RNA sequence: GGUGAAAUUCUUGGAUUUAUUGAAGACUAACUACUGCGAAAGCAUUUGCCAAGGACGUUUUCAUUAAUCAAGAACGAAAGUUAGGGGAUCGAAGAUGAUCAGAUACCGUCGUAGUCUUAACCAUAAACUAUGCCGACUAGGGAUCGGGUGGUGUUUUUUUAAUGACCCACUCGGCACCUUACGAGAAAUCAAAGUCUUUGGGUUCUGGGGGGAGUAUGGUCGCAAGGCUGAAACUUAAAGGAAUU
RNA sequence: GAUUGACCCUU
């Protein structure tokens, strides 16, 4: 029986898409199906902000932040819990949280 | 585009074809405009560009061949040199 | 060994998978606003001093 | 891994810091700190001839440590050294290139990233390629949630920043487009030039890089100028 | 119109030779035995003397090219890469 | 005897009145009345006879002098090619790539033709026909036919003789063999079919 | 059995058919 | 006042580069690693080995002179994880406790824009 | 460098790490979306050229030229095949270390064919929306893409004509979405899978319990691998479809 | 994300 509406995909109106291999197995997955996540994360862990602080040499530094996006692959997403099952009623929220 | 400038002069104005009636039609002045296919020898090129500047006419150096050229002007035909007499309803004299 | 005195501030919560470590934050006498994320083994409570060998490195997160 | 080496001596002291002895690093005359650091090299001997054993070298600065200024954080500049004067090497420059922290804080979604690029070459012969990036951008009083550009807008800007960035190069040397460069006129200059088309935010001229340089220079001229 | 279904000009072998190397041969053949157009008189009339000469029976010019056709792939991408880097050279 | 064509080129002597033809290895692409620019200064043009400091790193060249002045030595057969693969200015050696993948660190003074040598593709049709290597060979030297030596007597090579054609001995023969030994694999590093490419 | 496994299977069995039918004629 | 070098931080997973070299990069101190200081082959990329490492580097990089760094961090990229690894955080938390003096960190990870191809197969890594 | 601890491995003739570079081949990241285009397969870096196409607008022209379609054809992912190029990466085969009772598997490092192109084949896929095409009609909507009747609604220029773009009524044509049932269905679910025992708008294809079997045989296409067409003997009481506890 | 392979009788 067919568990979703959208095949467990994001594809209508294209027939392909390029794949994306997965950050933790690289898995081969197509991008629309993938669990695509931005990571946007201080560079200094938020742990030694301080320390970083009183060892810089220039004063109100920006203490950047790194950035990526990290494409999971069904498997890897649910076993790392980027997702997880849900009821059947829930599953059709697309809404975060 | 070039190609379109060349067929509205073809379809209204004067147009001649080949070395021989182009250099005849330099000699007596009535060329407004020559031209010169991409892959004409360097020889007969320069010769034709002595032409034009004894009688004071324009040169434009066509990109592509004479088989370019002859498909351009219409014809089933290699074409080296075409010598525009008059555009009619053209720019092509106007411009460059 | 140059040995650090550090109070606790918080007991944050018992952590590990059997469950015989507590995770707690210290505060150190010195430098104010310094606090560091450390563990215990055996009980732990409100106003407890403390004596660490080295006091750089942090536990954040367990599973 | 202390001691999982099977093999440690397969053929069968004295310190390099001891050996090594150290230079100043000095920029062009077209920033404003002169002093941009140090670096090390080996004592000339008769056989390695250290001074051009390190006048081939180049270092990455901040802009913001060579203006001393905040706004130029997010910029870094090439410096390729040409002369050694006594300890005072002196570099000439090689290629600004942007921050990868600033780079992906500006890449963001529901919106259009517009990228150009132009190798155009400079009055004194030098050939430079320079990648302009450009991002869409909600206006005000807008409810639509992305803005994207459609395509054509995208290419008529490209058009208009290939144009503008030739302009500018075409005309003027080395020098001058570092110095028209550190102020950034040419984004504002972009950003005039196109907003008839898309209002397009974040016009930060990106990476510019040094394809090929011309002869050596060395006779009386960069002393008053770099 | 056609009185072979597929040795073509590779008739004259017969059954000789095996298959496998008629066919090579015959694309080869084809390859040397077809007229070339010419780059500098723009006519179909660039044949082949010998492998590598390729002689234009009109303009009566040869060419130095492949030994079974006037211009191979592997020359043409190194005169495309001898122009960009003599072009790399001057700008 | 030779797969690649010839050109004649004639040049002025610089210091008589005399016109000088030299015999020069074609690369593709030259033609009857083209114009070969050969010396430090030649453009980098399919035919010319650049030194290899002149040309830059990736050119395409053909009939490289080993030294020189030796007047071209690598690369000459037809489809060849070398490959440009640095300079090293300081004690100036040019790195190249042979046709054979081996590299080699040759003078900057060394000169060569651009391009690749005409007629390529050559080895790429079947000859068919013992009457085929009759003729390509009957031009080039006198090492056509092969009868293989272990269908020979023994007093005619080292594999012939026995009841059955077998070589007998193993067939890789050491460096150190002599003249009448060396008939086999000479200095053979490995044998048998091989799993792999060139990988220059 | 997997049925891409019984298919390759079911090849295998008729070529080899085949091989022994062209051995017979 | 303060002279500089870069602190050159590869933080990848089973192992933690921490070697400073010169501004320029082609005159380095004291190339120290993870390895280097843990004996077992599993934490050559522990938070512990990096910042014992990043000790090391810092004191040897003090005995020759240079105080202040600028912080280059860096991830294996490329087609790998371009995440850093557990050690990079440890190791610039050390050199900053060991005092050397800091400014620009930056990430430098080699990010492909459309890379080669990622080890794994279409599979990918089944474990 | 690798793994859950590990070990074929490279490495004080300097390995990995850091220069400034250079070459090659592949790919086209972030932008990238319940977004676009194409008949599908598929298609994501710039400029130019070459022809093509949908939608919209039209108080243009023709005038039924149309819908679906046996034969007959065009394209048709990947893998594969024949040659020539190319050959970085990854990697059926294979080499090899490990866990294992065994491991010619999963995991590790290499690694031919292949992966990329040029001509020629192949003609298959869970080629899927498992939903043929054309036409009509049936609760209502937050939205989006291409147009876009309109609203003396904002900015640089002149806040005091004007060639932007956005904001709101809103037609039209698309990709899709959001809550009972008007209805349908065995249900899952479906604005079509509705307007079907109140059974007929037109038309093509296909199926008739499970296996044997996509087999045998005969054709036919293919270099081959195989593709298309395609059974019977015999065996069998279930095999299946929705997850109700 | 280790090694947990197997288990002859009726509605």
């Amino acid at each position: 029986p067919k568990k979703r509406a959208s095949n467990g995909r994001n594809k209508k109106g294209r027939g392909h898409v390029k794949p994306v291999r997965c950050v933790n197995c690289s898995k081969s997955i197509p991008k629309d199906k993938a669990i695509k996540r931005m990571a946007i994360r201080n560079i200094v862990e938020a742990a030694a902000v301080r320390d970083l602080s009183e060892a810089s040499v220039y004063p109100e530094y920006a203490l950047p932040k790194t950035y990526n996006k990290l494409h999971y692959c069904v498997s890897c997403a649910i076993h790392a819990r980027i997702v997880r099952v849900r009821s059947r009623e829930d599953r059709k929220n697309r809404a975060p949280p | 585009s070039i190609n379109q400038k060349l067929a509205l002069v073809i379809k209204s104005g004067k147009y001649t074809l080949g070395y021989k009636s182009t250099v005849k039609s330099l000699r007596q002045g009535k060329s407004k405009l020559i031209i010169i296919a991409a892959n004409t020898p360097v020889l007969r090129k320069s010769e034709l560009e002595y032409y034009a500047m004894l009688s004071k006419t324009k040169v434009y150096y066509f990109q592509g061949g004479n088989n370019e050229l002859g498909t351009a002007v219409g014809k089933l035909f290699r074409v080296g040199v075409v010598s525009i007499l008059e555009a009619g309803d053209s720019d092509i004299l106007t411009t460059l | 060994t140059p040995v650090t005195l550090a109070k606790v501030i918080k007991v944050l919560g018992r952590t590990g998978s059997r469950g015989g470590v507590t995770q707690v934050r210290v505060e150190f006498l010195e430098d104010t606003s310094r606090t560091i994320v450390r563990n215990v083994k055996g009980p732990v409570r409100e106003n407890d001093i403390l004596v660490l060998m080295e006091s750089e490195r942090e536990a954040r997160r367990l599973r | 891994a202390v001691g999982k080496n099977k093999r440690l001596s397969k053929g069968k002291v004295v310190d390099p810091f001891t050996r090594k002895e150290w230079f100043d690093i000095k920029a062009p005359s077209t920033f404003e700190n002169r002093n941009v650091g140090k670096t090390l090299v080996n004592k000339s001997t008769g056989l390695k001839s250290a001074s051009d054993a390190l006048k081939g070298r180049v270092v990455e600065v901040c802009l913001a440590d060579l203006q001393g200024s905040e706004d130029h954080s997010f910029r870094k500049i090439k410096l390729r050294v040409d002369e050694v004067q006594g300890k005072n090497l002196l570099t000439n420059f090689h290629g600004m290139d942007f921050t990868t922290d600033k780079l992906r804080s500006m890449v963001r979604k529901w919106q259009t990233l517009i990228e150009a690029n132009v190798t155009v070459k400079t009055s004194d012969d030098y050939v430079l390629r320079i990648f302009a990036i450009a991002f869409t951008r909600k206006q005000a009083n807008q409810v639509k949630r992305h803005s994207y550009a459609q395509s054509s807008h995208i290419r008529a800007i490209r058009k208009v920043i290939s144009e503008i960035l030739t302009k500018e190069v075409q005309g003027s040397t080395l020098a001058q487009l570092t110095s028209k460069l550190i102020p950034e006129v040419i984004n504002k200059e972009i950003e005039n030039a196109t907003k008839d088309i898309f209002p397009l935010q974040n016009i930060h001229v990106r990476k510019v890089k040094l394809l090929k340089q011309p002869k050596f220079d060395v006779g009386a001229l960069m002393a008053l100028h770099g | 119109a056609k009185r072979t279904k597929k040795v073509g000009i590779t008739g004259k072998y017969g059954v000789r030779y095996g298959s496998s190397l008629r066919r090579q041969v015959k694309k080869l053949e084809i390859q040397q035995h077809a007229r070339y157009d010419c780059s500098f008189c723009g006519k179909k009339t660039v044949k082949r003397g010998a492998a590598g000469i390729w002689t234009c029976s009109c303009c009566k010019k040869t060419v130095a090219g492949g030994a079974y056709t006037v211009s191979t792939a592997a020359a043409a991408t190194v005169r495309s890469t001898i122009r960009r880097l003599r072009e790399m050279v001057e700008a | 005897g030779r797969g690649a064509p010839l050109a004649k080129v004639v040049f002025r002597d610089p210091y008589k009145y005399r016109l000088r033809e030299e015999i020069f290895i074609a690369n593709e692409g030259v033609h009857t009345g083209q114009f070969i620019y050969a010396g430090k200064k030649a453009s980098l043009n399919v035919g010319n006879v650049l030194p290899l400091g002149s040309v830059p790193e990736g050119t395409i060249v053909s009939n490289v002098e080993e030294k020189p002045g030796d007047r071209g030595a690598l690369a000459r057969a037809s489809g060849n090619y070398v490959i440009i693969i640095g300079h090293n200015p300081d004690e100036n050696k040019t790195r190249v790539r042979l046709p054979s993948g081996a590299k080699k660190v040759i003078s900057s003074d060394a000169r060569g033709v651009i391009g690749v040598i005409a007629g390529g593709g050559r080895v790429d049709k079947p000859l068919l026909k013992a009457g085929r290597a009759f003729h390509k060979y009957r031009l080039k030297r006198n090492s056509w036919p092969k009868t293989r030596g272990v269908a020979m007597n023994p007093v005619d090579h080292p594999h012939g003789g026995g009841n059955h054609q077998h070589i007998g001995k193993a067939s890789t023969i050491s460096r150190g063999a002599v003249s009448g030994q060396k008939a086999g694999l000479i200095a053979a590093r490995r044998t048998g079919l091989l799993r792999g490419s060139q990988k220059t | 059995m997997r049925a891409k496994w019984r298919k390759k299977r079911t090849r295998r069995l008729k070529r080899k058919r085949r091989k022994v039918r062209a051995r017979s004629k | 006042s303060q002279v500089f070098g870069v602190a050159r931080i590869y933080a990848s997973f089973n192992d933690t580069f921490v070697h400073v070299t010169d501004l320029s990069g082609k005159e380095t101190i004291a190339r120290v690693t993870g390895g280097m200081k843990v004996k077992a082959d599993r934490d050559e990329s522990s938070p512990y080995a990096a910042m014992l490492a990043a000790q090391d580097v810092a004191a040897k990089c003090k005995e020759v002179g240079i105080t202040a760094v600028h912080v280059k961090i860096r991830a294996t990229g490329g087609t790998r994880t371009k995440t850093p690894g557990p050690g990079g955080q440890a190791a610039l938390r050390a050199l900053a406790r060991s005092g050397l003096r800091i400014g620009r960190i930056e990430d430098v990870t080699p990010v492909p824009s459309d890379s080669t191809r990622k080890k794994g197969g279409r599979r990918g890594r089944r474990l």
